């Protein structure tokens, strides 16, 4: 009866439990290219990706 | 006396900051691949019939 939907783990497989700062990632990730939620994508909104960093949209690295 | 709209601009710029990529090497394993099981050398018959 519990076939399917009782899984086990990989050996090596594993759970992320550790908690860090990630506030210098949004401002490292516009160094990279990204440009802010606010403006000027460089390109026309449909040749750009939606950049998210755990549930806030940085925004709009170009294609 | 005051602040007025100025003329359009021609262009934008925007700036990023890039590393690059180096070359494709591809170092997969410390020791690789799965090491075949193997014979001990000599090993030599543990056994003998009776008489």
């Amino acid at each position: 009866e519990p076939c399917g939907l009782m899984n086990h783990l990989t050996a090596v497989c594993e759970v992320v439990t550790q908690f860090v700062y990630t506030a210098s990632i949004p401002a490292l990730l516009c160094n990279l290219g990204v440009t802010p939620i606010d403006g000027a994508p460089h390109r026309s909104y449909s040749e750009c990706y939606p950049v998210l960093l755990d549930g806030v949209m940085v925004g709009w690295v170009d294609k | 006396g005051g602040l007025t709209c100025a003329s359009a601009p021609q262009g934008t710029l925007r700036i990023l900051e890039g590393p690059q990529q180096s070359l494709s090497g591809s170092p997969l394993q410390p020791i690789p691949a799965s090491p075949p099981p193997q014979i001990p050398p000599g090993l030599r018959p543990r056994f003998c019939a009776f008489g």
